Order: C-alpha cells, then structure tokens, then sequence
C-alpha cells in the first residue's frame, strides 16, 4: 500500500525549487539497529527507491 | 650490509643502511631488524617509515626534532 | 560531412513520414522516428552513397517513468567515410516489440540482449533473445527506475544444504540517500 | 528461431500459450535425465505445475501482455533445460505444494 | 559435435573468461562467451551517485587503462558544462593518456605472448610496468586507481622531479621495446603461431563495431585522435600505423607501432608543457584553495556546496568517445539538471569485441582460440559493467 | 611427557616448517586486484622467493587468493573450486571487493563479501591492495601456520 | 628469385639464425645485476601522497581535530564513514563516533581532501591486513591510535603538500 | 596520559592574553595546516572558546 | 607558486624511438 | 522461563533474535547444523573448542559479523569454561564421544564434562535455556559403555538444574553421519557389507535436521519444555537390514550381505578394546567394528510409546528416503 503525494517546501529555506514533483510513498519503516557497530538494518527493498 | 654506511639506531634496536645509487639503484635503503622471531614484518617506527620508503628524505633522528 | 550539411541533407533526401523530431545542435543530430519506421530509416542511413553510416556504436536504453511510452532506445551511429556521427530515438512501453536491426548491422545482437535484460524491451526477429548480463533465473530487469539498487534477492552459502543459496535480501547497513537538493536551482 | 511479431488478437495468444505449453510437456522427458529426478518426481506433477501456473495467470486480456508472459517462461524452459540452474530451484519451484490468520500474524510482528 | 567449456578460473586467461565451443574434430565451430561474471552493477550505481562521486566508477572499468576512462568522463561533463580547461591540464592530460596506452599495450603484448608460451618478455614487460606506475603513484596517490583527471581540470598538480624522471624513462623505453620485438618479431614460432591467425576484413570490422588496433589492423586508417581531435592531439605530430592482412600479427605489429608513437607524443608533451593553472577558474564547478577555503568566505561556501552536492549539469543527453588503449571507449550521459546523471551508458570497446570472437574463431584449431581472444587484449572489467 | 614435549614440539616444528616454507596459492584472479597480484608475482617483488608459486588447479594447491569483485554468478563457481582443494587450505580475501563488495557492495549483483561462501583467514585491505600490503598478508598468514599445533592436539586426544 | 637470395634464407631457415638471436638476448640478461627487493627488509618506494590506512588527527594541544561537520560522510564515493555528533559538556561541535568501514572504503582520498579542518588522513600505513572481518571495522579510538602513531609522518607529509593543496 | 580525554586537555590550557577586543584564531602558527579563520569578540567576563580548536582568549587589560 | 614542474630550460635532449637494427651474425 | 528472545528483525540473516548461546561440542556432526539454524534467527552463537583452530572454520559463515565467535577452552580446567560461558543467556551441550580415547574414557567425556557444564551454569546463574543432548537408549542397565554414561549425565543435569531440558534423539542420519557413510566406504572398500547382527535389531534412524530444529523449537517454546526429556526419533522403524537395502538404492551396487553373528564380531572388535594402551595414545578409531556400538546394537532401540516425541513439539520429521539420504549419490 504506497501513498502518491506531492512533497512541500521545507521551513527552513524560503526557495521553491524542489516543488511541482510527484512522488510514491512506500511506507518503508521497518528498520533496526546492527548490534555490532549500531548501524541501520533493512529488510524491505523499497527502503529508499521512492526518494 | 657490506661495504654499506649506518644512517642510525632505532629504539627497537633496528638498525638502518644507506649505499648511495648511481643509475640503476638497489640496495640502498634497507633494515637490519633485531629480531629474528618472524620479525613480525611491520616494526619500523613512523620517524622511519618515511625514509625507508622514499617518502622524505629525513632520516627520523631528525624528525624526532 | 557535418551537423550543418548532414541535418539540411536528410531534410530533403528522407521520406517524411518516417522522422517526426530533428534536433540539429553541438551535441548531436538526433533523429525521433516510430518504432515501425526504425528498421527502414537505418537501412536507408546504412546503404545511401552521401550517408554511408557503416557502424552502429551502441544501443542504449533510458527510462522515462513519467512518459506513457516509458523506454527510449537510442541508436549511437557513425560514419567512418564522411567522419560524421548521427543518433536515432525511438520510444516504446513495456509490452511492445520494436523491431530488431541485426539483419543491418551484425553488431547489434549483444546490444539488444543488453536492453531486452536491463530494460525488458523485446526485438522482433531476433535470433535469440535472451539475458546475457544478470544472473541465471534473475527476476526482474535492473535498470529500470523502480528496481531498488540492491535488488531482492541475496546470495549465502547454505552449510546444511550443501550449496550455494539465494534468500531475501536483508542489508546489514542499508543505502544512505542524501538528498543535496537545493531549493534556488 | 527469431523473437515472433506481436499479437493481434486473443485467438493467436491462446494458440502461443497451447504452443508453449505442448513444447513444454516435450520438455518433461529431459529434465528428468540432466537432472536426477527419476526417483523424485511422477511425470505428471511438474505438468500440473505448468498447468496450474498458465491457469493462475489466466485472467490477462491483453494480447502483448499474453505474448511477454509466453517468452518469459520460454525463457525459463530454455534456462532450465540447459544446466544453467541448480538442482534444488527446480524442486523448489515446481512442486505442487487453528484459531485465526489475524491472531497468528498479530503473535508474530506487528508489520502485516 | 561435441559441446566443451573452458572456463579458466585462474589468471593465466582473464580470469573470468568462460567459452562453450562446439567442436567438430579439432576444429571450433562456433564460440559462445558467456559473460555476466563480473556484471556489478556500475550503470545503476552511476544514478544514484554525485558527478564528482561517480568518478572512481571509471577506473575500475577498464583496470589496464585507468585515465583513458577518465579522461571520457571528464571531456563528457566539460562537454555538457561548457566547461573550458587550462592548456597546462590539457597537455597534461595528453601525457597521461598516453603513458596510460603504454602502460595498456605492455600489457597486453605480454600477457598474450604468455598465453602463446613466451614466460620471458612477461617479466622484462612488467618491469617497464612498475617504472611508469610509479609516475601514476606520485602525482596521485595510488598506483594504479589514480582520480587524477577530473571534470574541471585535473586533480592536483605535477611534484618536482616528475618530468625529469619521465623524460630519463623515455630515453631507455626505446631500447626496451627493440629487446621486447627482438625476443618476438623475429622469432618463426611467433610467426607459425599469428599468421593468418583471425583474419578480419573492413567490412567485417565496420559491420561488428570493431574499433582501435582490431579496425585498423584491417586497412581501415580510422583513428580518434585524428578524425575527431580533443584536447591538445592536433598540436603534436604522430602517425597512424595500419595493417594489411588483418590477421593476429599485424595486430601485434600496430600494437608495437602504437607504443613507439605514444613515447613519441610523450616527448613533445614534456617539451611542450607550458606553465599555468591546472584547473577551470570558474570555482562554481572546481573546489577552492586549501589556503582560500580557510580564509575567504565564499571559497568556504564553494567547497561545502561542491564536497556535499556538487554541481549541477543542464539537462542534455550527448555521446562522446575517445581513443582508448583497446579502441573508442564512449560515454552516453543523461542529466536532467539534477546533480546526479540521470543515464549513464559506458560503451566498451571490448563488449563489441569478443562478440565477433564467433566468426574469427571459426574452422581454427582449438590452441589458436586463445591466440584470437589474446590478440583483442579484452578485459572483462568493461565487458560486463 | 618426558620426550613428548620435546619430540612433538619438535615433529610439529618441522610440519610448520615445511608448509610455510611451500606455499603453493591458486589465484581467484577476477579484476583489478589481478593485476596486483601479477605485479607481486613479478621481478620487482619476486614472490618465488619465499617459496610462493601459483598453481592452475585446485587440486595441488593449498592456498587460495580471491582478489577481485564476487558477483552473484560467479560465487557457485567460486564455492565449487574451494571445495576442490585438500584439506590443509587457507583462502585470503585480497581487496575491497572481496572483503566486504568494496565499491560495488550495494549493487544488486555483487556477493558482498567473499568471505559469505568461503572461510577466510587473511583479509587484506585496499583497492587495489599494494604489492607490499599483499606481501604482507602472505607473511601474515605465514604466521598463521606456525601458531598451528597439530600432531600435539591429535596427541592430546 | 636471385640464387644468393634463396641460398641466404634457406641457411638461416636449417641453421636457425634467429633462434641463437634471442637465446645470446637472454643469456645477456641472465648476466646482469637483479631488479628484486628483499621486502621485510628493504620496501618500494613511495610518495608523500601515498593514500594508505586512515588516521583520525588531533590538535597539538591535545583535541582531536574533527569538528562532526560531515562533510567526508556526504562525498565518500562508497559511504563507507558512519558519523554520530552531539553537543559535548564544554558545548562544542564534536563526535561521539566515527567508525569507516575499510572493507567498503576504495582508499579515493576524498575524504581526506574534504575536510575543512585536516581531521581525517589517509596515512603512509599499508601493512594492516587483518586475520578477522571486525578488525578491518575501524572505530573512533582505533582511528586516534593510528593518528597517534603516525603523527609525525602525517605532518611532514601535509608539510609537503602544503605548496599543491 | 591516555586516561585524559580530549575535553580535559583542552580544559587544561590556560587561556591565552590578548590586550584588544577581538582575536583571530587559526589554529596553528601555518596557517593553512589549521582551521578556518575565526574572529572572537573578547567583550565578556569568562574566556572565550574558539568554536574548532577548544582554545580560550581573554581580554588582558580591559 | 611561481616554481612549477616543466621542461628545463632549452628544453629536454632529443631521444630515439625508432627501431635500431642489429646486425650480429656470420651467415 | 519467558526473557530469552526479543525479535529485533524480519527473521533473516541480519535479523536480531535475543539470544545468545555457547554451543559446547558445535564442532561435530550435530553442532553444525544446530549453530546454522540458530544463526538464521539472528541469534549470538560462541562456539567453544578446543585443539587446532580449523576445527570451528566453517562456522564463521553461518553468522552475519561477529554472530559466531569461536573461543578456545580445556575441559580440564575450569576458569575457561567460565571465561566462554558469561555472556550467554542459553547454553546447549553437545560434547560426546562413542569411542574411547585413553585421554578421555567413557566416562569422562560423557558424563564428567557435562556434570562440570551443569555446575559452571549453576554459579554463573543467568542461563534462562540448559538443552543437554542425551541418547536415545540411555539406560543404566544398557550394556554399552557410553549409553550408561550419557544416561548418568542425564540424571546429573537434571540434578544440577530442573529447568534443563534434555533432547534424547537416536541414530542421526546426514552428510557427516558416521552410520550411512562408513557403510558406503567399506562398500567401495571391500565389496560387502558386514552385518553385526544379521540386519535383525531394530532402529528409528532421525534426520539430523529435524532433530536441530527440534532443538531450536525447544528454545522457542511457551515453556512446557522446562524440565523435560524428549525422545527424538524418525517416522519409520527401520533395521539394519533395510537401512543397508536404501543405501544400496542410493549407492547404486548390486547387495552383498556377510551376516556375522553377535560373538564373531564382538571378539572382532575386542582387539582394539585390551590395545587403547600403547607408545602413542592416539590410536586409529573404529569405522564399523566399534565393541560399544555393536553391544548398542543387541538390544532394540525405538522411542517409548509413552514419552515425548517430534509431534509435541508442532514437528514433522523427514521420511529418510528421498531428500535426507540424497549425499549417497557421491559414491555413486
Ligand atoms: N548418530 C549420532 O551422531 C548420535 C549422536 N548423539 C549424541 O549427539 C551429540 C553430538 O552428536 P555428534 O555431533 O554426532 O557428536 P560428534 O561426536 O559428532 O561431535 C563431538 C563433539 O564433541 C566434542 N568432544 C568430544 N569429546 C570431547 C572431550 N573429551 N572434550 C571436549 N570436547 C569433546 C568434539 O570436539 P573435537 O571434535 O574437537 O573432539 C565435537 O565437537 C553427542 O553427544 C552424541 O553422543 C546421540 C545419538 C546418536
Ligand atoms: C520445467 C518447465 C520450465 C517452464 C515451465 C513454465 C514456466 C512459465 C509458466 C507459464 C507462465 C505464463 O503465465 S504463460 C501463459 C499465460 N497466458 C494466459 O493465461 C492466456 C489467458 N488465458 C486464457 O485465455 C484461457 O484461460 C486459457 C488458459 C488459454 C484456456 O482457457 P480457454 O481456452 O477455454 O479460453
Ligand atoms: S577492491 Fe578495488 S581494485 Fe580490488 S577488485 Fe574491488 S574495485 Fe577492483
Ligand atoms: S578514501 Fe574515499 S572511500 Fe575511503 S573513506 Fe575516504 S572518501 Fe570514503
Ligand atoms: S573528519 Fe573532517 S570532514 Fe569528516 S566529520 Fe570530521 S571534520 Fe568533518
Ligand atoms: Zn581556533
């Protein structure tokens, strides 16, 4: 189940540069911490496609 | 280490060799380690590792200082 | 011989109907034409005396998720008698069949089997089209956009089972993006 | 030999897929001697297998879709008729194979 | 016929090179190079990267030849950028692509003659090897992966002793070469072995994209450096050696020729250097002063933008090639404006290559196989990226 | 124990001995990291001084050195020529790329990782590794082998 | 052809002329001073520029150098640096931790020419091949150790390159 | 002296005497083997920190 | 700064790049 | 006796189970697929071992980096058993020996060390899961030497600690077992295949997968298997007559039966019981002719009809026709 929207402008700059495009929201959350190092771990191809 | 001149002593006891070169070089910055247990194969200080490998051409005493 | 005469040539000389877009710039002269027009308008290019393009340098792929026609196949030409380079554009979907040019040019069969495994575009008539770069029973085509970079299988070495395996994939640390991104571009 | 032209219709999409299915059944006798499933397999369970994956992919109306599907498992008969693949994928993909769904899902992770 | 595979694991052939060959009796009738083994990944990785990271990709492609491809990359962005470099990167950007063709040709004149059976020249070769990667070792700091072409001008500039020690190279790699042909031009079994060995005609070669050595060793006077000049190669004199039988040993002999000329274009290089900067001026797209980052505000701002996002290319699409060791290496880049390329296609000589291994292959013995996949002198670094 | 701490110290010397001084490696060369290893194979470094000579087959080699990037299609070969050696066999990871997929290691063809189809036991790092870091995983894995106490263990069991 | 000609060729064709041409160019070499080093003892030469093991460097006075900008972390071609950064009790800018992963790290040297305060280098070390795969996971005090090691060298060297950097 | 971390070193130089107002700090007497310039206003009562070497500067007279 | 690596002046002795003969041999 | 496992992952390789066990005697035929089981979960395995470093080689692979960490220790002493056991929240024992080495008796290695294991858990409390892995005709009356052994240790774990749960499987059958394997080397060796009993006694041959995943289970457990003593074993009653007939099947060689009757063979594999002393204390260790497994292999070996099985634990075992025996076409 994805979520199709339309990223805004950020609140810390005044520039519209990164605006008008479209992006697909996968929902990828499930992730955890590598108990050697503390590094992020994934399971879940779709970690950053969308982005 | 004949016919050869000794640049200087190491803390470890390593002991340093120069021949100077003429147009082909070989044998002319080598290490006459102080040990003979495998010699572990990396125990050259890094005021000398330079002037072992071309690096600078200070010897390490005087890059202690 | 150049941009100049080479564009104001093919202008004239070319049926009309095949060619549908004609850039003429410092980049490259490029040629848009239909899929069902590609084979004809490179065996015109291949056998004309004042366009004699005798050898195909590539075909490549891009992909365009936006288009409603998603794959664009660029033909990479050179001329080596007249020291000149033109490139031909087609654009197809995911379910269509262009047409195969290594009747033209004998060359082309590892360039399509290259586009047919990264993109999943098929050539029609091709003596055998089949994956020539990914692994044996690879699913999925790589260079398409939505195919995540580390793909979604992974391979480990199975002690019990005696062989080599593939499982899920699952990163030890995933791909970081950084998203540089300025908003006064 | 070469790639065929795309379909016009759905009559010539289903006369492709009995095509493919037929030189697939021919296939049957090779697999069982390249690779040792004599005393693994009945000769009839991987052609239910074929049968059961064209019947679950029956549904699709789009003759270009048809034809893309039809050269894919071609593909993968002609990669499974070469020893291109191991062993153990074939016997892993072409063997015919209580309180709630919801409350076991929900004593295994919260992610669905 | 019967249905045999070499594969050679071990690098005493590529490496990973794998062949299914239909034999008759001892004849080859048809070669198939299954390749794929060393297929990473490099077109994808390229999108996801920044112009400026997507850089070391290109050494690794064509390992024998490290500037070759970097010197396409960057002639690329400039090219995309309108990015105008300093005669000083120029020549010494020539240099280097012509010490990098030495270095190639070395290597792949020797590691074939080992293939034949010719252990000698294979060490006398590498020796030369090691001299010329040293220079690689000084103005960069690796041997042989060395980043030091780069979009704008070129890494970093040359030490003290560099063109003295170059040029006292160049006045023994002449001899060198005359011990190396000494040892195989002369010799009957080097010729038993190469003549009339993967024979090729022009039209052969044009209709199968052969480019570099493997084109003009048929007759066909096709060089890059001539017929579409870049960087400073209209400014020195050297000829273009071509062939007239087509077979394995006038491929050896250019291969010689070649490298006379490149020591050739190396002298007039190091005569010719004028003094300068290294680097396009416009900061904008090349990183600033170590000294100006630390003590002007803008120059700071420069490097943080160019160091985390780099710079942005105006959306365009266009081909360009060069004169590679192993023949034209070409880089279709796509941007759309973004600071990442959208498309990146790497067109190896050595893909267009061993394709044609089927027909010049055909009806030869099966030890005359490896002279033919020798003589191309492929490395599957670039075959599958 | 009178003699066994002295003449098995001494039988096991000798084995230790002799294997570090004949090691014969197979060399996994598939990228750049084989050009490194054919420069260390050369006159510059003359690794047949140490008694390093490289072998074609598996079957008479008791080293093995994967240098160079491990994709998905090549690592059921590379398990393959691994399980064809004899049993006393060490394999050292040379380069980026086999220790850990190196450059390629998010790639979605790329075994990352040699050391995920075969038992490794010098990892030696760079990309590509200098002649000298190469020199010194051998003698590091010479090392290796003299710390080996095999007649003594079987002894004591 | 000529008589002479044919009777020249065909001696050197039955008393393989250019076979004692090659052997006399071998025996030349096989008297001839050697081109090998005795590695333990004696190694290859370098350049100041050599981009061998990493090295995390520290101020004179005793405080590390590294100020947790980022910036080796966002050009690393192969995202091999992993940074973690708070504020520290004095209230400066500095990292809790700072570990690279030298199996992904291709030894590029952009890291090094991307940080602002000369923090992370790339040292003269390149004898450190591990026997284990966690070694090779370098760490913020592993780092300081080879900083620590090599300092002196470290300088000198980025006293040398002073005048091109 | 292991057991001293960063901070406790850093916390142990004393701060340095300036007579003027403000300071320039570059971190090393070469100043391009240092850090990038920075201006520190000496107009408080406690020394003031520079924000990349840890140093300190106090005002010396006024 | 203004001392940078180039020719010396006069510029570098000329060096051979052809094929130098030998004519060892009774015959 | 829940506080043993958080799933911090999918369930893969890098997967985080917490668990964190020391697998003694992980270097046999068992331990290598009880630590690839226990990996794939994302469970933290120490691998103590003892002698040449090679041994515990090929279990670095079955963790992700630093998931297997092989550790050196010494039976004898007892600081080492301590040193490899502290952070484990799960210890499993594996350590036996079915011939007798003139180091180590039967006795010694087979009911000392486990009750050494037992009391080193009990100080170091923190052991949530103790799994000691018996065999299955352990019995105090059992003629064999190592059987009695096994059974001791039994009712000193249990002593030592009543939340140790002992998995008691039979004759385990795999690529490394030393049941199927010798049979074929002395196949290929000698022609025939020598019966020690005629092919009469009857048996209940168990996958070894099976029973590591019934070990796993039992970790994995509501906790009803806290204090109990399973009985592992295969689905069919087979004999050592039809077991030879399969590995005739798989092996593809016309049979070959020598019976030999009970006292031939016993007297046969006396020579090697009254030799264990001589100049070297290693001494070749029996393949087939083994005096304890032949007085094993007297008395009929099934699983009691009134005692836990496979299918009290949601398992099925694999019928030992088809996949399990499938490593016999190497001498094929
Ligand atoms: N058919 C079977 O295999 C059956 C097995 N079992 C039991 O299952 C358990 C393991 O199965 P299996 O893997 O076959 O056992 P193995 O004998 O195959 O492996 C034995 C393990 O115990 C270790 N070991 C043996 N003696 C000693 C000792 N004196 N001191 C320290 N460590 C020692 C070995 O280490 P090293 O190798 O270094 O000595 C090895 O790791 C054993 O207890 C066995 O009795 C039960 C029924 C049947
Ligand atoms: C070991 C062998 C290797 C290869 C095995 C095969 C692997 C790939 C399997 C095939 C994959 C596909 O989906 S390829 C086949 C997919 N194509 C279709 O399903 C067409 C739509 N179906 C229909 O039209 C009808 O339902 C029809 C079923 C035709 C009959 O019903 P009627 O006539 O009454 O109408
Ligand atoms: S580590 Fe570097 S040099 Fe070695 S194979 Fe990988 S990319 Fe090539
Ligand atoms: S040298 Fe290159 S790859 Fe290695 S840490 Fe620095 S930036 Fe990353
Ligand atoms: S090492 Fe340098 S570039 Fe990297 S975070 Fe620290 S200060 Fe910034
Ligand atoms: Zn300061």
């Amino acid at each position: 189940k994805v979520i199709i929207y339309s990223p805004a402008r950020t609140a810390t700059q005044s520039g519209s540069g990164k605006l008008g495009k479209w992006k697909i929201n996968f929902v990828s959350t499930l992730k955890w911490e590598n108990p050697l190092m503390g590094w992020t771990s994934t399971g879940d191809p779709y970690a950053n496609v969308g982005d | 280490n004949i016919g050869a001149t000794l640049v200087g002593v190491d803390k470890f006891g390593n002991k340093y060799y120069q021949k100077l070169g003429d147009t082909q070089y070989g044998r002319h910055r080598w290490v006459e380690y102080a040990s003979k247990d495998r010699y572990n194969a990396s125990q050259v200080p890094a005021e000398w590792h330079g002037w072992l490998h071309f690096i600078t051409d200070h010897t390490g005493d005087e890059l202690l200082s | 011989m150049d941009n100049q005469f080479i564009f104001k040539y093919s202008w004239e000389t070319l049926p009309k109907k095949w060619v549908k877009k004609m850039e003429r710039s410092e980049h490259g002269n490029r040629f848009d034409t239909n899929t069902d027009y590609l084979f004809q308008l490179l065996c015109f290019l291949k056998l004309h005396t004042y366009t004699r393009v005798q050898v195909l340098i590539d075909i490549c792929g891009v992909d365009y998720p936006s288009r409603k026609r998603r794959f664009e196949v660029v033909y990479n030409l050179l001329s080596t008698r007249y020291n000149s380079r033109i490139r031909v554009q087609t654009s197809a979907d995911e379910v269509t069949r262009i047409s195969s040019v290594v009747s033209l040019f004998p060359s082309a069969g590892w360039w399509e089997r290259e586009v047919w495994d990264m993109f999943g575009v098929s050539f029609i008539n091709h003596p055998d089209l089949r994956r020539i770069l990914t692994d044996y029973g690879f699913e999925g085509h790589p260079l398409r956009k939505d195919f995540p970079l580390s793909g979604y299988v992974q391979v480990r070495y199975d002690d019990p089972e005696k062989r080599v395996v593939s499982e899920p994939i699952e990163m030890t640390q995933e791909f970081r993006y950084f998203d540089f991104a300025s908003p006064w571009e | 030999i070469g790639v065929p032209p795309n379909s016009a219709n759905l009559t010539e999409a289903r006369r492709r897929v009995f095509d493919f299915f037929r030189a697939a059944c021919r296939s049957i006798p090779t697999i069982m001697d390249i690779y040792n499933l004599q005393d693994v397999v009945a000769p009839s369970q991987l052609r239910y297998a074929i049968s059961a994956q064209i019947r679950n992919n029956a549904h699709i109306t789009d003759p270009k879709v048809i034809d893309l599907l039809i050269f894919k498992g071609m593909e993968e008969l002609t990669d499974i008729v070469d020893h291109a693949k191991q062993r153990h994928h074939i016997i892993g993909q072409y063997v015919v194979g209580g309180k709630t769904d919801f409350l076991k899902n929900f004593y295994t992770s919260n992610y669905f | 016929n019967f249905t045999l595979n070499f594969g050679p694991q071990h690098p005493a052939a590529h490496g990973v090179l794998r062949l299914v060959l239909e034999m008759n009796g001892e004849v080859v009738e048809r070669a198939e190079p299954h390749i794929g083994l060393l297929h990473r990944g490099t077109e994808k990785l390229i999108e996801y990267k920044t112009y400026l990271q997507a850089l070391p990709y290109f050494d690794r492609l064509d390992y024998v030849s490290m500037m070759a491809q970097e010197h396409a990359y960057s002639l690329a962005v400039e090219k995309l950028l309108n990015c105008e470099v300093p005669l000083r990167a120029q020549y010494i950007r020539v240099l280097f692509c012509e010490i990098t063709r030495i270095l190639n040709h070395l290597l792949a004149l020797t590691t074939h003659a080992m293939d034949v059976g010719a252990l000698t020249p294979f060490l006398w070769a590498f020796e030369e090897r090691e001299k010329l990667l040293e220079f690689y070792e000084r103005v960069s700091g690796a041997r042989m992966h060395a980043s030091f072409i780069r979009p704008g001008g070129v890494a970093q500039d040359l030490p003290l002793g560099l063109c003295r020690d170059i040029d006292s190279f160049t006045q023994q790699f002449a001899s060198r070469i005359d011990e190396l042909e000494e040892m195989l031009t002369g010799n009957r079994i080097w010729k038993q072995r190469l003549v009339d060995i993967g024979t090729v005609t022009a039209q052969q070669a044009k209709d199968w994209g052969f480019s570099g050595v493997m084109l003009r060793g048929s007759g066909v006077c096709w060089d890059l450096r001539r017929a579409a000049p870049y960087d400073v190669y209209d400014q020195l004199d050297f000829d273009v050696p071509v062939g007239t039988r087509g077979d394995c040993y006038d491929r050896y002999c250019i291969r010689i020729e070649e490298m006379r000329q490149s020591l050739r274009i190396i002298v007039q290089c190091l005569n010719q250097m004028p003094s300068g900067m290294i680097k396009a001026d416009d900061r904008k797209l090349c990183p600033p002063s170590r000294c100006r980052m630390k003590l002007s505000m803008e120059s700071l701002i420069h490097h943080f933008e160019l160091y985390t996002e780099g710079f942005s290319v105006p959306a365009s699409s266009t081909y360009t090639a060069v004169e590679a060791p192993k023949g034209e290496f070409g880089v279709f880049l796509v941007s759309n404006g973004s600071n990442r390329p959208y498309r990146c296609k790497i067109r190896a000589p050595g893909f267009a290559h061993s394709q044609g291994l089927d027909f010049m292959s055909k009806h030869h013995m099966l030890a005359d196989v490896v002279t033919i996949i020798g003589t191309q002198d492929i490395v599957f670094g670039e075959v599958d990226r | 124990s009178k003699a066994a701490e002295f003449v098995i110290s001494k039988v096991d010397d000798l084995m230790n001995w002799a294997r570090t001084g004949s090691i014969w490696p197979m060399t996994f060369g598939l990228a750049c990291c084989a050009v490194e290893m054919m420069h260390t194979g050369a006159a510059r470094y003359d690794l047949d001084r140490f008694g390093i000579i490289f072998r074609p087959s598996p079957r008479q080699s008791d080293c093995m050195i994967v240098a160079g990037t491990l994709t998905n299609k090549m690592a059921p070969a590379l398990r393959k020529v691994y399980d064809q050696m004899p049993e006393p066999r060490w394999v050292i990871s040379m380069g980026s790329c086999a220790n850990g997929g190196g450059y390629y290691h998010y790639s979605y063809s790329v075994v990352r990782g040699c050391d995920r189809i075969v038992p490794v036991d010098i990892y030696v790092p760079g990309c590509p590794p200098t002649a000298e870091a190469l020199l010194y995983g051998l003698l590091q894995l010479q090392k290796k082998i003299n710390r080996r106490k095999d007649f003594l263990h079987w002894w004591n069991k | 052809k000529d008589w002479n000609t044919v009777f020249e060729r065909s001696i050197n064709t039955l008393f393989l002329t250019e076979m004692v041409r090659g052997l006399s160019l071998t025996l030349k070499y096989f008297f001839d001073p050697k081109v090998t080093i005795n590695y333990p003892f004696e190694k290859g030469p370098l350049s100041p520029r050599f981009r061998g093991e990493h090295a995390l460097r520290r101020y004179p006075t005793g405080e590390e150098r590294c100020i947790a900008c980022k910036l080796c972390e966002a050009v690393c071609p192969a995202q091999a640096i992993t940074i973690e950064a708070e504020e520290r009790e004095d209230g400066s800018r500095r990292t809790t931790r700072y570990d690279i992963d030298m199996t992904k790290c291709i030894y590029c040297g952009f890291c090094q020419e991307a940080c602002p305060v000369d923090a992370i280098v790339e040292g003269p070390n390149f004898e450190f091949a591990t026997e284990t795969h966690e070694e090779l996971l370098y760490d913020k005090e592993k780092l300081l150790e080879n900083g620590d090691r090599w300092e002196t060298e470290i300088a000198e060297n980025l006293r040398s390159e002073s005048l091109y950097r | 002296r292991s057991k001293k971390s960063p901070m406790e070193l850093i916390s142990e130089v004393p701060p340095i005497k300036v007579d003027g107002r403000i300071v320039a700090c570059e971190g090393d007497t070469n100043p391009a083997l240092g850090h990038p310039i920075e201006f520190i206003c000496l107009d408080l009562n406690e020394p003031a920190i520079c924000k990349y070497c840890g140093l300190r500067y106090v005002q010396d007279h006024h | 700064p203004l001392l940078q690596d180039g020719p010396p002046p006069g510029g570098f002795a000329p060096v051979r790049y052809a094929r130098r003969i030998s004519n060892t041999g009774p015959s | 006796g829940v506080g043993h496992l958080a799933r911090k992952g999918t369930g893969g390789r890098s997967s985080v189970s917490g668990i964190v066990a020391t697998v003694f005697g992980a270097t046999g035929f068992l331990g290598r697929y009880l630590v690839q089981q226990l990996a794939k979960m994302g469970s933290q395995v120490l691998v103590p071992f003892r002698g040449s470093e090679d041994s515990p080689r090929h279990l670095k692979l079955m963790g992700d980096l630093g998931q297997v960490v092989p550790m050196k220790f010494d039976p004898r002493d007892e600081d080492s058993i301590k040193a490899v056991m502290a952070k484990a929240n799960v210890v499993i024992n594996l350590i036996g020996r079915e011939y007798e080495t003139r180091n180590f008796s039967f006795e010694d290695a087979n009911h000392h060390i486990a009750e050494k294991l037992a009391l080193v858990a009990k100080e170091h409390g923190g052991i949530m899961r103790y799994i000691q892995v018996s065999c299955l005709g352990a019995s105090v009356s059992s003629p064999s030497r190592m059987l009695r052994a096994k059974a001791a240790a039994e009712e000193a774990v249990l002593n030592a600690l009543p939340e140790a749960t002992i998995m008691r499987p039979a004759t385990m059958i795999g690529t490394e077992d030393r049941i199927l394997n010798p049979w074929s080397m002395f196949v290929k060796k000698y022609g025939f295949l020598p019966l020690i009993g005629g092919g009469t006694t009857k048996f209940q041959p168990v996958y070894v997968v099976d029973v590591a995943a019934a070990i796993v289970a039992a970790l994995k457990d509501d906790g009803s298997s806290m204090g109990k003593t399973y009985e592992l074993g295969g689905p069919d009653v087979f004999t050592t007559h039809e077991l030879a007939e399969i590995m005739y099947d798989m092996i593809r060689e016309w049979p070959r039966y020598v019976k030999l009757p009970f006292p031939i063979a016993k007297a046969m594999a006396a020579p090697r019981d009254f030799m264990v002393n001589k100049v070297p204390f290693p001494l070749p260790s029996p393949q087939i002719f083994n005096l304890d497994q032949i007085n094993a292999l007297t008395t009929d070996t099934l699983v009691s009809d009134n005692a836990l099985k496979f299918q009290d634990l949601d398992l099925v075992p694999h019928k030992l026709k088809g996949y399990p025996v499938e490593f016999l076409i190497q001498y094929r």
